[PDB]
């Protein structure tokens, strides 16, 4: 089937440039326009432009002219978007998206396939591993937690007991304060299954190559 | 440039009921015998999914409860009956004219019966204290509607600074919201106080839900 | 039947005053043509039955002996061309002379019975059409030949596939299926079948999810894996298989391995093929609904053949399309008992009889004598003039050929019954009318209910 | 003497179709009188090209030294009635014996069209008698097991179809109409088109088999109501002219027309009145290849019984013949030279003499033909295993305001971008 696979999140310096990749598979690459879309955290979708992978022709929305540069590599079926002269207003999620079939022009085509998105954080702040702290406390259900503090950049992931504990889990959206993010996560288990059965949160922060297993230990 | 205006901006609809979402275009988006207005669903943290192309054509794999209608400048997306996983932002998009533009979006909420939060409070861990910080965490879990008020009391006086709050997106099973409130202090300041209270007020009760601990225990 | 006594032992060469050319796929490849095609051999026997019977009828071609020469086509282009050229040699010379005008040219044969397959018709149909030599196919169903401007001397005793694909689409509509795949063999038959079907299916609002062609020359297994992967992907549960037998067998060999189940719509080329139905675990692929030519059973065929094979065996110690046929015995009477031969034998029979009656008319015969002598010169184009739009009763069949060389022959709709290893009759298609009885259908599914 | 036949030490068949007539019912088995039918100037040019080639080689003391090439050439306006000429090429002294393992000819050049080839090729294939076609583009002739002694000096339909798709993809339009001749050539073209665009943004919004009964009023009515702007016309001269002339008469406007190489260099339509009105014509085209000396040959030829060897074209304008559509010129030229070289190499000719009185079998010609490797006018003549040519370019033209087919692009069989187009050369509307 069709898959659009984008490169990973990236922390980049103000004034620098960066290149996003979109690896297309499962269909004939040069047969369809590859579009790019920007989503700021405000959440508006904005069309950046498209590239015809057959001949390299480009069409941009006016405000992205000279700001984004779309290319393709036909030998690896990969579409690229280079962002120039980055500012904090280029911080956003960026999507590639293939045109579908059935529109009368390249201009009218809608988007049937989407890459998974690439988060770009434009900041001079440096990469910092999180600190992971246990959150321990007679109802039949008892709530526990993990505090994931002082990391940068996004993202972190939080599982409980390596995935086995999934229901009754709440993993709250990070909050940025002094160029550092904090999120926390709660899990609710039967009061008869804790402390007798160990509950452990697993936190990972790829950017700093951090993996922490914090067991929730009774006070 | 064509400007797309959606209404309403946000919407709460009960399970089994009908959601109606409008999109109005500044100029006609018709050509080639078609209306080039398309509808997308976006769940938080996920790519948009195409629901409907050319005003009324339901895409392959998309459930039949989704339908579209309209022409020229006025379009409607209908979800009927609404189901528990339909909470999302819905965007319209015109492709009749470069550049493609999207509507600002409509956030569909699943309406359900009101439910009061479960409140849990947590002292700072010794692991944090020994590095010099003291975060006090409060969970307010599985409530509806989303509007809720949280106050922190330290030794009897309400504390306003140092408090960060954060809501989850709607739960896809029971359609509730959850929230965490985190009061961050320094270890020196934490150890200078005894009673720490997290107080929650929600339309489900006129009396607030209070949770406390004392540091010296 | 007393005249069984007077029949001769020659299978593929009968002497006569007037001769027919025979083209049958008797031996094929597995360039070496070494695989006996038993259906092909069986059909050839039907022609010998027809001819021996015609000559024993004192009042059909009374003063005239009908003869023929039958050659193997090997279902191969290089092989069939030579016998087709030999039919055209000057009757008293053995050579084919080069001329611009053949109006007064007496050919060795006066008409051709066969070939069996549509791919073979494309090889020689223009050649024979130039000479206006009547060719009556007992098996080539492609609609391409329905154009007398392109195929000037072509007739057939089986209907065009444009009718069969109409029957298929109607059946699919009746069972309310609207999402199907179509698979053909990669030659004239399967290719035209797939295209005609896709056209009709569109017109009737049936969405064809996928089209596939099975190679007949390559290793077909890679293309088959791709086709089968597309079938699983589209999640279609109705597949139309419009295909010659060897590709079909290879195909279902892979369908079986991958334990696929669904509805399979069989074109007449494999709908009663023992080669398919004898495959290990074919009974696991679900429901096979098929279409075959509506034909009479030739009640005298099996009683003619046993007697012939006894005479062959008798004079057995005494160049060939079937070298090993010298050792045919009464045991080999199974060749015409085989259901694929039994149910199609009439198509061969009607083709020979169609020419015999046309000749009877050409030569202004009655029940006693014909306008014929050893110095009578027979030109194929004159016989063609008689055959155009020909109406003739053959056994209990009122046979009419339209402007296009197509017959008023319909289809039997059939189903494969696994427990029986038999075929049930579930309806018919005549004119442009599908008549099936849904309750007569067996559904090979988890709860014996119709899919969807 | 005659243009259609020339005596030599060895003979080459020429299969041409100088006249055109639509098929019709016939009740007698005999050749058709093509000399009374519609004359076709560019096919006649291609006919002369073969005559020119053979004479050029006979003039050479290097290729086939002291070995003359002769020919038997035919005007087969009807493929079904072409067999008398075909039999003459394959006969031993006006006789064919079907069961034979010294044929009159050693190979044949032609025919021009797929219909002509499909009708007769099995007879040549049986004895591995070599055919080198200067025009047949059917996909099916690339299947070597079906056509083992068939070769061609123009590209298969798949390549032209690829170039046409490359033209479409260079621009912004994605709904396409595909009008194709109601024959083997046209149908194969539609099939390749359908196959090529299936996994692309291109949508085939409308298609139609073109013949004498086409309701052009209705076809263009539908095209207009589907708001289709791009119209591919994949068809031979007679059908392509019917389409475009009907379009002018029905005031079709604002279309983008795309021609295959069989009519992108058409010489009637660019000068027809009103041609401007229907919009813009683009097409895949064979680049003009100059054949030095041909002009002089034509001037000389124009200054001048078996069926289908009669031109009935007296008092032809030399000018009109010279200026006729020159497509398929090098394909004809190269086809004759390939057989010549094959014969030269089969005889084991040296640089200035040939082993004489050597009897040559057509199948020996075949082996050398398939191994062709020689230069001709700075091109390298080779064929792949399928018998398809490894030479000959394709370009993109635009019919410009002075009535010329101006080159505006080049099609690259291998390159990363398969089709380049200088868009500023194209003046639209
Ligand atoms: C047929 O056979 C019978 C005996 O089998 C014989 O008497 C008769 O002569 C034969 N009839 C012919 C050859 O017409
Ligand atoms: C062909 O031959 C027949 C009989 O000889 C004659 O009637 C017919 O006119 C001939 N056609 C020609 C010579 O064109
Ligand atoms: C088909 O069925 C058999 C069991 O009868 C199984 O062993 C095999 O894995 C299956 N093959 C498939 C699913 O391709
Ligand atoms: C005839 O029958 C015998 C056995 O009954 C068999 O060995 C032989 O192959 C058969 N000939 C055929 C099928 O042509
Ligand atoms: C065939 O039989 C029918 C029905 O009896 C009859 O009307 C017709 O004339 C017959 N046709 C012949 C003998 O050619
Ligand atoms: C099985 O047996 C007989 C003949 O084989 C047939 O009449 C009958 O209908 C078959 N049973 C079915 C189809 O269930
Ligand atoms: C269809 O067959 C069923 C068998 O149960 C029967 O009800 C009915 O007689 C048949 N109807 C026909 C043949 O029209
Ligand atoms: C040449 O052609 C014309 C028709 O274009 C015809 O009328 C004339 O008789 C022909 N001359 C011949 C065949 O000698
Ligand atoms: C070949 O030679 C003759 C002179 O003998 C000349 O007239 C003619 O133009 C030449 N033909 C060619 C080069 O095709
Ligand atoms: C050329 O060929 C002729 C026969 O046509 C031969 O007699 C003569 O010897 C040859 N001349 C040469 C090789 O110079
Ligand atoms: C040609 O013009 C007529 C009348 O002006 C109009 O009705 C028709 O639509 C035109 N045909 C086209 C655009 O194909
Ligand atoms: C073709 O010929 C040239 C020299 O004549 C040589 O360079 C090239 O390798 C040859 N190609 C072959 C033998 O495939
Ligand atoms: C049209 O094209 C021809 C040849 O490509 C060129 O010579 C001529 O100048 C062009 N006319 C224009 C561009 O008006
Ligand atoms: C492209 O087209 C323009 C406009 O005619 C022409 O002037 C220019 O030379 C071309 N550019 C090339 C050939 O690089
Ligand atoms: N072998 C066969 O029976 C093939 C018959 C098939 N109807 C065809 O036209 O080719
Ligand atoms: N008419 C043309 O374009 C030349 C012949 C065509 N290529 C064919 O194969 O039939
Ligand atoms: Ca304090
Ligand atoms: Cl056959
Ligand atoms: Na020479």
């Amino acid at each position: 089937e069709v898959q659009l696979q984008q490169s990973g999140p990236e922390l980049v310096k103000p004034g620098a440039s960066m290149k996003i990749s979109c690896k297309a598979s499962g269909y004939s690459f040069t047969g369809y326009s590859m579009n790019w879309v920007k989503q700021s955290h405000g959440k508006n979708l904005e069309w950046i432009g498209l590239i015809n992978p057959y001949n390299g022709d480009t069409t941009y929305k006016q405000k992205f002219k000279g700001k984004a540069t779309l290319t393709v590599d036909r030998s690896s079926s990969t579409a690229y978007m280079e962002l120039l002269r980055l500012t904090s207003e280029d911080s956003a999620v960026y999507y590639c998206a293939r045109s579908g079939r059935g529109a009368p022009t390249t201009t009218t085509a809608w988007f049937t396939y989407w890459g998974q998105g690439t988060l770009v954080t434009v900041s001079a702040a440096k990469t910092t591993p999180p600190s992971v702290y246990p959150l321990a406390p007679t109802n039949s259900m008892v709530t526990l937690g993990c505090l994931v503090k002082g990391y940068f950049p996004e993202p972190v992931t939080v599982t409980w007991n390596s995935g086995s504990l999934s229901s009754g889990v709440h993993t709250f959206p990070a909050v940025l304060q002094s160029d550092l993010y904090t999120l926390s996560s709660s899990v609710t288990v039967p009061s008869s299954t804790w402390p007798s059965e160990t509950v452990t949160c697993n936190v990972a922060h790829p950017a700093s190559s951090t993996k922490v297993d914090k067991k929730i230990v009774p006070r | 440039d064509i400007v797309l205006t959606q209404s309403p901006a946000s919407l709460a609809v009960s399970l089994g009921q009908r959601a109606t979402i409008s999109c109005r275009a500044s100029e006609s988006v018709d050509s080639y015998g078609n209306s080039f207005m398309h509808w997308y669903q976006q769940k938080p943290g996920q790519p948009p999914i195409l629901l409907i192309s050319r005003a009324s054509n339901l895409e392959s794999g998309i459930p039949a409860r989704f339908s579209g209608s309209g022409s020229r400048t006025d379009f409607t997306l209908t979800i009927n009956p609404v189901e528990a996983d339909d909470f999302a932002t819905y965007y319209c998009q015109q492709t009749n004219e470069d550049p493609r533009t999207f509507g600002g979006g409509t956030k569909l909420e699943i309406k359900r019966a009101d439910a009061a939060p479960t409140v849990s409070i947590f002292p700072p861990s010794s692991e944090q204290l020994t590095s010099g910080g003291a975060s006090v965490v409060c969970f307010l879990n599985n409530f509806y509607p989303k509007d809720i008020n949280v106050k922190w009391k330290i030794d009897g006086s309400e504390r306003q600074n140092g408090v960060l709050n954060s809501w989850t997106d709607q739960d896809s099973k029971d359609s509730t919201y959850s929230m965490s409130s985190t009061l961050t202090l320094t270890k020196d300041e934490y150890e200078r106080h005894n009673s720490y209270t997290c107080e929650a007020t929600h339309k489900t009760s006129t009396s607030p839900i209070v949770k406390s601990f004392n540091r010296n225990e | 039947p007393n005249w069984f006594n007077n029949i001769s032992t020659d299978l593929f060469s009968m002497p006569g005053d007037i001769k027919l050319g025979g083209l049958f796929p008797i031996k094929e490849q597995s360039v070496s043509c070494d695989s006996l095609n038993k259906d092909g051999l069986g059909r050839a026997l039907v022609m010998k039955y027809a001819v021996e019977e015609i000559n024993a009828n004192s009042q059909l071609l009374p003063g005239v002996k009908l003869g023929y020469k039958i050659y193997n086509t090997c279902r191969h282009s290089a092989v069939i061309v030579r016998p087709a050229l030999s039919f055209l040699t000057e009757k008293s010379n053995g050579t084919l002379s080069v001329e611009c005008n053949y109006t007064d040219y007496e050919t060795d044969m006066v008409a051709v019975i066969g070939p069996q397959s549509s791919e073979m018709v494309t090889v020689i149909g223009k050649l024979l059409g130039f000479f206006l030599m009547p060719q009556i196919s007992f098996g080539a169903t492609s609609d391409k030949f329905s154009d007398s401007l392109v195929y000037p001397s072509f007739f057939r005793t089986v209907p065009s596939d444009i009718r069969q694909v109409d029957a298929m689409v109607q059946l699919i509509k009746k069972f309310n299926w609207n999402w199907v795949a179509v698979v053909g063999s990669e030659e004239e038959y399967g290719q035209q079948g797939v295209q005609q079907f896709s056209k009709k299916a569109e017109d009737m609002g049936v969405c064809v999810a996928y089209q596939g062609l099975i190679p007949i020359y390559d290793d077909p297994k890679p293309a088959i894996q791709t086709i089968i992967n597309n079938i699983q992907t589209t999640e279609v549960k109705v597949v139309v298989v419009f295909s010659l037998v060897s590709p079909a067998v290879s195909f279902f060999e892979e369908v079986i391995k991958k334990n696929l189940t669904g509805v399979w719509i069989a074109s007449s080329s494999w709908a009663i093929s023992d080669k398919v139905y004898s495959l290990p675990n074919i009974d696991s692929i679900g429901t096979v609904i098929g279409f075959i030519d509506e034909t009479e059973t030739l009640e005298l065929l099996s009683p003619f053949t046993e007697v012939l094979f006894k005479k062959i065996h008798e004079a057995s110690p005494t160049y060939n399309p079937c070298p090993e046929c010298w050792s045919l015995s009464p045991a080999n009477v199974s060749l015409v008992k085989e259901e694929s031969v039994q149910r199609t034998a009439f198509s061969v029979y009607a083709a020979v009889y169609t020419v015999a009656h046309a000749l009877h008319k050409l030569l202004e015969c009655n029940s006693a004598a014909c306008k014929w002598s050893s110095s009578t010169r027979l030109y194929p184009w004159k016989l063609l003039e008689v055959l155009k739009e020909f109406s003739v009763n053959i056994s209990n069949t009122s046979l009419k050929f339209d402007q296009n060389g197509n017959p008023n022959i319909g289809y039997s709709v059939i189903q494969r019954i696994w427990e029986n290893q038999s075929l049930s009759s579930v309806g018919s298609y005549r004119s442009a009318n599908l008549s099936i009885n849904e309750t007569l259908f067996k559904w090979y599914t988890n709860n014996s209910e119709k899919p969807e | 003497t005659s243009e259609f036949h020339l005596r030599g030490d060895y003979l080459i068949g020429g299969l041409f179709n100088i006249h055109y007539v639509a098929a019709a019912n016939f009740q007698r088995p005999q050749a058709i009188d093509c000399s009374s039918k519609l004359f076709i100037l560019p096919n006649y040019r291609r006919f002369q090209m073969m005559r020119f080639s053979v004479e050029e080689i006979n003039n050479s003391s290097s290729l086939l030294p002291n070995v003359s090439l002769g020919y038997q050439m035919f005007d087969h306006c009807s493929d079904i009635h072409s067999f008398p000429g075909i039999f003459k090429l394959l006969s031993v002294n006006d006789l064919i014996r079907p069961w034979e393992d010294l044929p009159n000819a050693i190979g044949v050049v032609g025919p021009f069209t797929s219909t002509h080839a499909l009708s007769i090729a099995p007879i040549f294939m049986t004895n591995l008698f070599p055919m080198v076609s200067y025009g047949c583009s059917g996909s099916v002739f690339s299947k070597e097991n079906l056509y083992p002694s068939f070769l061609r000096t123009v590209h298969s339909n798949k390549d032209v179809i690829n170039a046409i798709v490359g033209i479409i993809l260079n621009f912004n339009w994605r709904w396409v109409a595909f009008l194709y001749s109601d024959d083997d050539f046209g149908k194969d073209g539609l099939e390749q088109f359908k196959n090529k665009i299936e996994d692309s943004e291109i949508c085939l919004a409308f298609y139609k088999a073109i013949n004498v009964n086409t309701d052009y009023l209705q076809v263009f009515k539908q095209i207009e109501e589907q708001n289709i702007k791009v119209i591919v016309v994949f068809a031979p001269k007679v059908y392509a002219e019917a389409v475009v002339e009907s379009a002018v008469q029905l005031n079709v406007t604002n279309k983008v027309w795309i021609a295959d190489d069989g009519w992108s260099l058409n010489k009637k339509l660019p000068s027809m009145n009103g041609i401007q009105n229907i919009g813009t014509v683009l097409g895949v085209a064979q680049p003009v290849v100059t054949i030095p000396g041909f002009t002089d040959f034509i001037y000389s030829a124009i200054s001048q019984m078996f069926c289908n060897q009669k031109c009935n074209c007296s008092n032809l304008s030399v000018k009109s013949l010279l200026n006729a559509d020159p497509s398929f010129s090098f394909p004809v030229y190269a086809a004759v030279y390939a057989i010549a070289h094959a014969l030269h190499n089969t005889l084991r000719c040296g640089s200035d003499r040939c082993p004489k009185n050597i009897t040559v079998h057509p199948h020996m010609i075949l082996e050398e033909l398939k191994k062709s490797n020689f230069t001709l006018l700075n091109q390298t003549v080779q064929f792949d295993e399928n018998g398809d040519p490894k030479f000959g370019s394709l370009s993109v033209v635009f019919w410009n305001s002075s009535g010329n087919a101006e080159e505006v692009g080049s099609y690259h069989f291998q390159s990363s971008i398969h089709l380049s187009i200088n868009k500023t050369k194209i003046k639209w509307f």
